[PDB]
């Protein structure tokens, strides 16, 4: 009964991150799955049951997701950053529903990228003149550079190549950002293990 | 299919198409065949039209295919061309300076079509193995077409003193035996003009070879352009203090000038030319005065311009723009008309209840001063308005006529 | 209508700040200095909090269908 | 106690907001309808004349007293209940009040037997009541109370429920009546004609126009002629001074030549003297003019009567229609004439067209009572019918049967509804367009609509000089607001602080006038009128005076301290022609300014400190222009005004320009419109992209009006997460844009990359898109009733079956309920049914007539609501809603012209990313900006990074010399950017620097309604129209795409023969005939029993075939409708 | 069977049979509306 | 001269680098909607039965 | 109404190989892979790790269009080699150096949480 209509909740909903660090791993897509729609193995089910019956607004938040595995819970409601808010309800509107999560990732939707911001940077100043300032005086010194105020860019570097990569990955809540450098280089490296495998299989069929 | 835009004002507004089956719901169209259809992406619809049987199947293959149609006969020119990003990109790439690593140019010999698989030696051997810009475009050019032109920015005085094989700005365009030997491609020689390389391209080879040296030259162009981009901002509608300090100093001297010639005619001081009364006369004296001012303003902020500068790459590769355009933005927007004169005198004497009655000064009758960047003052903004809407009305009103 | 759970443009977590955002402007902070306190540094999150309008706060104002 | 310079920008938009909060944006239409229905229509019903029938007894019937309740409803019960709007939009009501006028019949029949019978509260009709007007339900209501009421308190009004439809009045432009006006028409035979479109005050008659012309040099010298109305041939004006009582050449010269010292006018007029000398008195002079009529009597009495009653009633009304006005007719038809010889003279100039101050804006005040004066003048006339054929049988009548109410209420209610202003029966003398659809598609789109002003010259014409932006809009229409389509220049907009007069009586100024010194007309003598300065109110000559100056000083501190003249009224004061024109009549447009004192403003420091307490001790706006300070000054009283576009221009320079100023502007931005003022940086972009903006806002989605989960529109957009502007101008406060914004703050960079944003398009990020970003949902209404219009055949809502009904479609059923209504929540795609309903026969006894979704939507029922309509059957509305993701195809556009549709969506990872990870929701390309010149959106981007950075809302205000883009550089430089607000961004794909830095930054984006989705559309072997076997027309009716005559041209162009009779044949009309081969006619084919034969040529054996389209043999069948014999000769 | 629908004024659950009058029996409003069906519509979370 | 045909379809054009200049981008759905009668033969009797 | 689902990008089409190899007749010793479901994550470091063999004359991948979710490598390397082996080879180091990053940020985060 509240003001947003039905989808408008659900994609608010989708988009709300729940911790995801040690279960990820053991559930599996429910397309690998061997049960029916859902199941404890593939799946994790939520439920929301709200109703304002006082007089100020109602706030449904994230901490009204109750879930019935306790590993996979909204990171607000984690044991500060107050909680997400779904939907502000008036006396009388009431929001009942029953939601389930999957594991998936930012290839199929954004609601399933763990980031909140990945800054990545090399060759902080421009030795390798991968960028061509009009005027280096003019654009602010890097956080990694090494150089002293009066001299704007680094001499150029004919014999170089990008090294030294510097990350900055922020988490959106579900993963430790550890966690996500971790599970991505185990993703990248599955990937490749795959493509492995069935180049193998291409190679002895031909 | 057909594919067809409407007006459809001549034979190259439906021409036979390929189909390509796509995802989403749009009609995705090749960025050359844009300007046969006169069409953009600000939410044009096209229409399809299926050939129903296996004659008509053939007569669009045989007659009406894309290909067939590059070279227009309205003008024996071609019809299409290279567009905007290519044009702007392929500009940069063509320059004396691009040299391309190893694997930047594998990149971009994956996106050759016609390529034989052979890497070319590079144009520079050591200290590190370096090949140009030229040297990749020379195999996007197809079979062994010859061709001269020459880049806009060429300088006329340089076909006549010595440099006039080996040009000093690397214009003078030359590609023997479908190599790229020397020069900046622009729209001069990759436009729809008569003579290009597409134009000598489409008479030497066939139009099969065309297609795929348009398809070439953009893919090769674009996937390069991911690596060196393109942009515009605030900066390059910057210019120096220096350029301003002269901008307005010539701005200053041309209102000098108009209220000089406003207080000869004060003072009947003021005699008609031939062929004109004395209000043309005046009316010519101060137009020509107030001209004269733009045009150096606009010189003034065309020479303060840096090779960097993103108005004057698309301006210079021909994508888009011209100088008037980065005068407007930079020096001076200038005299706004109405029905080919100054702003009329739609008050009683006056154009604005700003102005006094008979004011016959440049910022009065609707002299813009000011740049886009600078941003115009309010009786500058409705004057502006003014000879915009002009320009909105013709455009409205013209099409019945020449449609009839 | 309501406060986006994410930034749209990095997808940090936005929706639990709208309160806290507004707490902190009754508090006499300036915005910007109240977008510091929730740590929106991107200036893509400042941009969320900066020109969220709060449309559900007028469209409570009408009483529902149902009692 | 003068306000300084620094403090300025605050004073003059407290001042503004001011205006605002007393005036609103719809001020014209409430203040319009409140006139109409306070005087106008007590007006009309007095101004109509008694009715007097007689056989013997008679009757009067005068209409004396007039009586508008509140919008009220009666149910078939009869209990009498409010009726809210809201009602009414949902039951598809009309929001009208019963108008009841008072009716007085008083028995005259012999023997001073008198008796009066007054029936009080006579209900006469129904009004359609405009809302947010005094007469409206929420006329004074508080928020919460329009909140209770299902309301939304941002909502302007200004508009009528005609049938539960939005209705909303244009403005129409119209040449102002009782002004003379000398133009030159190249093409014709006078060389000037002056003329008056003459109406008198009370409106009674259309605009009786006379002219007064000069016939082209080539008998002797130039001849002045006089086109009256009702007469066919032109009229010396000599004969017409004689035939209204000045025979002696002396007195016409007398009253056309005010200075007898000027023999240049003297032999101008000379001509006419001589052409009229043997007409030389006043009864010969009414028999030419009757004999020069289209009547001319055969008697030269009866001549003689018809051209006393033109020359009092026809010919110029304005300036008197009762008798013995012969002398102020004579004075102004001679002023008439003086104009026309100044002109030809050369001592004025002619007259322009174009200008506003020559113009009036009728409103919907004055176009109600325009069908109001008609629809009575009707009402009356069957009253005087129904009465005449009772007392014909000598008894008395009532009334009430008499009055027939349904011509009022159905003629307002049909003008209203179509738009055709006229009688319903004259619908194609009407004039189409004025009252249309509300645009309920945004509140920008709204609020233009409320303020929408229309030219009424006529698409079709190609003279660009009505279409042309006039000097004299200035402040009064927005410069970059008007379609770009076949109406650019016709259709334009209110400027912010511009203000339609609603009129006012001239009796008050008359009568000051007379107590000070004017001299009327008919007292003075012609002599004195040389030096004397002439006085003309709403254009009637009425007297002279001596000083105008102090009389023009005295009437101004009058206007200014809110005596007896109004604030509305123009006061002009010509000085080289000695005319002191007033005018108080509606339609002038006219806006605030700041009047000046010497050199000084009269806004001192007190009246900003009085303002910024506005909220307390209620001093308002209207305590401003009652202290004198602030004035209105229509267009034409801006011609004589010394306007200061800023205090600045007040301050004494180095060289002075004016130095005797006598108003200034109260912010120069205010010249632009609703949908220009929320452009940032107008003056920064061409203006052609500030039309093109103007237009776009429109279309943009947002939340159109904040309660739209109550209406059941047709169509509506409403946007997920609207944000308000990060950049924005101080005009938008008061277009309610941050409350109700209508687009995003993208993070957008113009940059190529991967060509997929060339030639106006955009990349978009798609996990922006995935988080929500520019998400709508789109919201359709289904309406159906139940009709049981006869015993015959009813319709009823129930669950179909396959065995009762018969055209029924394959599709299921199964959502329906019992009812025959499907419910909220339910999936329907395209095809299903929504809605039940059955018809009962003559597969037996009903049949199905179910209403389907309009195919290819696949929503889900919002809601369904069920009630009565106006009649009382059942009654349905089925919300159906549909989230718009964007995607590739749909259309964007920022606030600069800059449109585009998404030419791909890339993820996160895919897009170009700067250091610290900042992906662009936006990227367009850096061609879209040289040659369109839009620097206002680089700008914007710039102060937008800043704003973003800095925690702001920047100040993008038209002409405001305190923000430069160097001091946003400046600004932006201190948070860590390169200071033109480029960076280094990262190739997505391959992680490497991009060489060229991009620029980057916020900049608001909308949405816009044009989605590919409703576009999309293909055809193969679909519906037919009936009448010629082609493809139908439209997506909906799944019609065929028109392969024109255009294309027909291409194609031959090409040669491509088969493939042009495949698509003017065989893909869209096959047909077969049967031909005889003799006479070429089509015969008769029976196919069945193979026998062919020609009635004509009666044989049976030479017949062919001929494939031939179907429209070519409905031609050839059309044109033997026309007793044209097409043969089609087979030999 | 019943057709339950609500009131638009007094927001009254109230049944309304076919061939009947739209009325609400609390306050004599003219304008109902139907309750959400009981069907089971599943949204993807996107 | 000019009338509405059959087998026509219409929807809003986009850019797309990857084609050729002789290529059209076509939705599945107009071209699901728009068919081609081809006849049938020997040579493509199996393809035309899988279809 | 045209819109792909999203796990189109990911996942295999039932009967659709993950990996296509297709000799290059133009110039000997050239391979084409094309790969499937696929795009420039993990074609970019193939391509770069196989530019990094001395034995591997060309190594180059295309994204043919981007609505399509494929990728193609063009392999080429000397006579004495193979591009099937220099492409298991590049993939086996691509595979190695991940694991041994792995383990070293493994070890810097046991090192940052300690100390
Ligand atoms: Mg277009
Ligand atoms: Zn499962
Ligand atoms: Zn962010
Ligand atoms: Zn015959
Ligand atoms: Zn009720």
């Amino acid at each position: 009964s509240s003001v947003l209509h039905d989808e408008f909740i659900a994609h608010r909903l989708g988009l709300i991150p729940l911790t995801s660090d040690d279960i990820v791993d053991k559930l599996q897509y429910s397309r690998d799955c061997t049960c029916e729609e859902f199941c404890p193995e593939c799946s994790v089910e939520f439920t929301l049951d709200v109703r304002c019956n006082e007089d100020q607004t109602r706030h449904v938040t994230s901490r009204d997701l109750i879930s019935n595995s306790p590993r996979v819970i909204p990171v607000t409601s984690r044991n500060e950053q107050d909680d997400i808010l779904i939907v502000k309800l008036r006396k009388g509107q009431e929001l009942r529903l029953r939601a389930y999560a999957k594991k998936g990732f930012g290839k199929e939707h954004a609601k399933w990228n763990p980031t909140a911001g990945v800054a990545f940077e090399y060759d902080p100043d421009n030795a390798l003149r991968h960028t061509v300032y009009p005027k280096p005086e003019e654009w602010p010194k890097s956080e990694y550079s090494e150089l002293d105020e009066d001299e704007s860019q680094a001499p150029y570097d004919p014999n170089g190549k990008p090294e030294r990569f510097y990350y900055n990955v922020e988490s959106c809540g579900s993963l430790r950002p550890e966690t996500i450098v971790l599970s991505a280089l185990s993703g990248l490296k599955k990937k490749l293990s795959d493509l492995q495998t069935q180049l193998s299989h291409e190679i002895q069929s031909d | 299919v057909i594919f067809n835009r409407q007006p459809t004002l001549h034979k190259m507004s439906m021409m036979g198409h390929r189909v390509r089956i796509l995802p989403w719901s749009t009609f995705r169209l090749n960025l050359s065949v844009t300007t046969p259809y006169n069409a953009d992406f600000d939410g044009d619809e096209m229409n399809l039209h299926l050939p129903q049987s296996l004659e008509t199947r053939a007569e669009i293959q045989e007659l009406a295919m894309v290909p067939r149609m590059i070279v227009t006969p309205q003008s024996n020119r071609p019809v299409m061309g290279i567009v905007q990003d290519t044009l702007t990109a392929v500009r940069k790439f063509t320059k004396r300076d691009v040299f391309l690593e190893r694997g930047e140019v594998m990149n971009l010999l994956m996106f050759l079509s016609t390529w034989d698989g052979k890497v070319p030696q590079p144009a520079i051997l050591k200290p590190r193995p370096l090949w140009t810009g030229k040297q990749i475009f020379s195999l996007i050019i197809p079979g062994h077409i010859n061709c001269i032109r020459t880049h806009s920015t060429h300088p006329d005085d340089e076909d006549s003193g010595p440099y006039k094989h080996i040009s000093p700005g690397d214009t003078k365009v030359v590609v023997e035996n479908g190599e790229l030997i020397m020069g900046i491609l622009c729209k001069k020689s990759l436009g729809t003009s008569a003579g290009s390389l597409v134009h000598i391209s489409y008479l030497e080879m066939g139009h099969d070879i065309t297609r795929l040296f348009y398809s070439n030259i953009q893919t090769v162009i674009n996937n390069w352009l991911l690596i060196e981009g393109h942009t515009i901002g605030i900066g390059d509608s910057i210019a120096d203090s220096k350029t301003y300090q002269d901008i307005q100093n010539t701005i200053k001297k041309a209102k000098q000038d108009v209220i000089e010639v406003i207080e000869k005619a004060h003072n009947n001081e003021l005699e008609p030319t031939p062929g004109n009364t004395l209000r043309q006369t005046f009316e010519n004296q101060v137009n020509r005065i107030l001209n004269d001012a733009r045009d150096k303003t606009g010189s003034s902020a065309q020479k303060s311009l840096s090779e960097y500068n993103n108005f004057k790459s698309m301006v210079v590769s021909g994508a888009k723009g011209s100088k008037i355009n980065i005068s407007q933005v930079i020096a001076v927007v200038g005299q706004q008309n109405v029905e080919g004169k100054r702003i009329p005198f739609g008050f009683k004497h006056r154009t604005l209840p700003h102005f006094i009655k008979d004011d016959y000064g440049p910022e009065s009758r609707g002299f813009v001063e000011n740049s886009y960047l600078a941003g115009l003052t309010p009786t500058e903004f409705f004057f502006h308005a003014m000879g915009g809407r002009e320009g909105l009305i013709d455009t409205a009103v013209k099409t019945a006529e020449t449609g009839y | 209508m309501i406060i986006p759970v994410r930034c749209f443009t990095c997808g940090k977590i936005v929706g639990n700040k709208w309160e806290a955002y507004l707490g902190l402007l009754q508090a006499e902070y300036t915005e910007g200095d109240a977008l510091d306190a929730l740590g929106l540094k991107r200036y893509c999150c400042r941009r969320m909090l900066l020109a969220h309008v709060d449309l559900i706060e007028k469209l409570l104002n009408y009483a529902p269908l149902e009692k | 106690d003068e306000i300084t310079p620094d403090l300025w920008q605050e004073a003059c938009w407290i001042v503004i907001s001011s205006y605002f909060d007393e005036k609103g944006l719809v001020r014209q239409q409430l203040d319009s309808f409140d006139e109409f229905i306070q005087m106008s229509v007590q007006r009309i019903v007095e101004d109509a004349p008694p009715i007097d029938l007689q056989a013997p007894p008679r009757y009067l019937l005068k209409f004396e007293q007039i009586y508008l309740s509140k919008p009220t409803h009666w149910e078939r019960d009869g209990a009498p209940s409010p009726m809210m709007p809201n009602e009414a939009r949902l039951r598809n009501l009309t929001y009208s009040a019963p108008l009841y006028v008072d009716i007085t019949k008083t028995v005259i029949k012999e023997g001073e037997e008198q008796l009066q019978t007054q029936h009080q509260k006579t209900f006469i009709g129904k009004i359609p009541i405009m809302l947010r007007s005094t007469y409206c339900l929420l006329n004074g209501l508080t928020d919460r109370d329009l909140c209770e009421l299902n309301e939304c308190p941002l909502d302007p009004g200004g508009y009528f429920i005609i049938n539960g439809s939005e209705k909303v009045l244009i403005a129409q432009e119209k040449m102002a009546t009782n002004t003379v006006y000398v133009f030159a028409k190249k093409d014709s035979k006078y060389a000037y004609t002056g003329e008056c479109r003459s109406c008198l005050e009370n409106s009674s008659r259309p605009t009786s126009t006379i002219w007064v012309s000069m016939l082209a040099r080539g008998a002797i010298g130039q001849r002045i002629v006089a086109t009256l109305p009702y007469i066919k041939q032109e009229v010396p004006i000599i004969i017409v001074f004689r035939a209204l009582g000045f025979v002696s050449d002396r007195d016409i010269l007398e009253h056309i030549i005010y200075d007898f010292e000027d023999p240049e006018m003297m032999e101008m007029v000379k001509p006419s003297l001589d052409e009229a000398f043997v007409i030389q008195e006043q009864n010969v002079a009414l028999n030419f003019i009757g004999s020069r009529g289209a009547k001319p009597g055969v008697t030269k009495e009866k001549r003689i009567k018809y051209a006393k009653e033109v020359l009092q009633k026809e010919m110029l009304p304005h300036v008197g229609v009762s008798d013995f006005c012969e002398t102020k007719k004579a004075y102004f038809l001679g002023y008439m004439v003086h104009r026309l010889l100044l002109a030809a003279l050369g001592r004025r100039e002619l007259d322009d067209r174009d200008h506003y101050g020559n113009k009036r804006l009728d409103l919907a005040g004055p176009l109600l009572a325009f069908l109001f004066r008609g629809m009575f003048k009707n009402l009356l006339k069957e009253v005087r019918i129904y009465a005449q054929k009772f007392i014909d049988r000598g008894k008395d009548f009532n009334l009430e049967l008499a009055i027939k109410t349904r011509i009022i209420s159905d003629g307002l209610k049909y003008s209203l509804a179509t738009g055709n202003w006229g009688d319903q029966k004259k619908a194609h003398q009407a004039r189409a367009g004025v009252s249309q659809v509300l645009n309920r598609l945004t509140f920008a789109s709204t609020l233009s609509h409320l303020r929408r002003l229309n030219s009424p010259i006529g698409r079709d014409g190609k003279l660009a000089k009505p279409r042309q932006l006039h000097n004299t809009l200035w402040g009064m229409v927005c410069p970059a607001e008007t379609p770009e389509g076949h109406a650019v220049g016709l259709v334009k907009n209110l400027a912010l602080m511009a203000y339609i007069s609603v009129g006012s009586q001239p009796s008050p100024i008359l009568e000051f006038l007379e107590e000070w010194s004017m001299e009327n007309l008919e007292e003075i003598s012609p002599a004195a009128i040389a030096d004397a300065t002439k006085i003309f109110v709403n254009g009637c000559w009425v007297g002279i005076h001596k000083d105008p100056e102090q009389l023009m000083n005295t009437l101004r501190k009058l206007r200014r301290q809110m005596d007896i003249i109004v604030s509305e009224v123009s006061m002009i004061r010509d000085i080289r022609e000695r005319e002191i024109r007033i005018y108080t009549d509606a339609g002038r447009i006219c806006r605030p300014l700041l009047i000046v004192e010497k050199q000084k403003l009269l806004l001192k420091k007190r009246h900003i400190d009085q303002l910024k307490e506005r909220e307390y001790n209620n001093y308002s706006w209207q305590d401003l222009v009652a202290s004198g300070v602030v004035e209105y000054i229509d267009t034409l009283e801006e011609e004589t005004v010394m306007l200061a576009m800023t205090p600045d221009d007040l301050q004494e320079k180095e060289v002075a320009y004016c130095s005797t100023y006598t108003h200034c502007e109260i912010h120069p931005s205010m010249i632009l419109g609703v949908c220009a003022s929320i452009i940032p940086f107008p003056d920064h972009n061409q203006s052609p992209r500030n039309t093109y903006q103007s237009a776009m806002g429109k279309q943009a989605m947002g939340v159109y009006i904040t309660n739209f989960h109550v209406r059941m529109d047709t169509l509506a957009h409403v946007l997920y997460y609207p944000q308000k502007p990060l950049v924005t101008t101080r005009s938008m406060e008061y277009l309610r844009f941050r409350e109700l914004p209508a687009g995003i703050n993208s993070i957008v960079a113009i940059a190529s990359y991967t060509g997929y944003n060339q030639e106006d398009s955009v990349i978009m990020n798609r996990s922006a898109v995935d988080r929500g970003f520019f998400r709508s949902v789109f919201y359709r209404s289904y309406k159906e009733q139940e009709s049981k219009k006869g015993f015959d055949q009813e319709e009823v809502f129930e669950k179909p079956t396959r065995e009762t009904c018969q055209g029924m479609r394959h599709a299921i059923y199964d959502k329906l309920d019992d009812d025959g209504l499907i419910a909220p929540g339910v999936r329907v795609s395209g095809d299903d049914v929504i809605i039940g309903k059955t018809v009962t026969l003559p597969r037996y006894t009903k049949r199905d007539c179910s209403t389907f979704l309009r195919t290819s939507e696949t929503g889900i029922v919002d809601q369904v609501m069920v009630t009565l309509n106006q009649e009382g059957y059942k009654f349905c509305k089925i919300r159906v809603r549909s989230v718009r993701i964007p995607q590739i195809g749909d259309k964007f556009a920022s606030r600069h012209g800059q449109k585009g549709t998404c030419g791909i969506q890339y993820r996160q990872e895919d897009m170009p990313f700067t250091c610290e990870g900042i992906t662009p929701d936006i990227i367009i390309n850096p061609h879209a900006i040289p040659s369109r010149m839009t620097i206002g959106h680089l700008i914007e981007c710039l102060q937008g990074k800043v704003s973003a950075n800095k925690g702001e809302i920047g100040d993008a205000t038209p002409f405001n010399d305190a923000v430069n883009v160097q001091k946003i550089s400046n600004l932006l430089s201190d948070y860590g950017y390169h200071l033109r607000g480029n960076e280094v961004l990262y190739n997505g794909f391959t992680g490497r620097k991009i060489t060229s830095q991009i620029f980057i930054g916020p900049t608001y984006y909308q949405r816009l309604k044009h989605m590919v989705d409703d576009k999309i559309h293909s055809r193969a072997r679909g519906p037919i129209q009936i009448l010629n076997r082609q493809p139908m027309e439209g997506r909906s009716r799944d019609g065929g795409l028109r392969f024109g005559e255009m294309e027909r041209d291409c194609q031959i162009a090409h040669g491509a023969a088969q493939f042009l009779r495949e698509r003017l044949f065989e893909a869209s009309d096959p047909y077969q005939v049967h031909v005889c081969n003799l006479c070429g006619i089509m015969a008769i084919a029976n196919t069945r029993t193979h026998t062919y034969e020609c009635r004509g040529c009666r044989n049976k054996t030479q017949i062919s075939l001929v494939r031939m389209p179907y429209a070519c043999k409905l031609l050839f069948q059309e044109l033997m409708s026309m007793s044209i014999a097409p043969r089609m000769m087979s030999v | 069977q019943p057709m339950i629908y609500i009131c638009g004024e007094c927001h009254t659950e109230n049944e309304i049979k076919s061939r009947d009058p739209i009325r609400c029996r609390e306050c004599g409003y003219r304008i109902m509306y139907k309750k959400r069906t009981k069907r089971l519509v599943v949204f993807d979370a996107r | 001269m000019g009338k509405r045909v059959d087998f026509s379809a219409r929807t809003v054009i986009t850019p797309d680098p990857n084609l050729s200049i002789d290529q059209v981008g076509v939705p599945r759905s107009i071209a699901a909607n728009m068919t081609f009668a081809e006849i049938v033969t020997p040579f493509n009797i199996d393809r035309l039965q899988e279809l | 109404m045209n819109a792909p689902p999203a796990f189109e990008s990911f996942l295999l089409f039932e009967g659709e190989k993950k990996i296509t190899i297709n000799k290059d007749t133009k110039v000997p010793n050239a391979c084409l892979f094309t790969i499937n479901k696929e795009d420039h994550t993990l074609g970019n470091i193939i391509k770069s790790q196989l530019l990094k063999d001395p034995q591997v004359l060309f190594a180059g991948y295309k994204v043919p269009h981007p609505l399509e979710h494929k990728i193609i490598i063009r392999v080429q390397t000397t006579p004495d080699y193979s591009p099937q082996e220099a492409f298991t080879n590049a993939i086996t180091d691509l595979i190695s150096e991940l694991s041994l990053l792995e383990e070293r940020f493994r070890v810097a985060i046991k090192d940052k949480q300690e100390g």
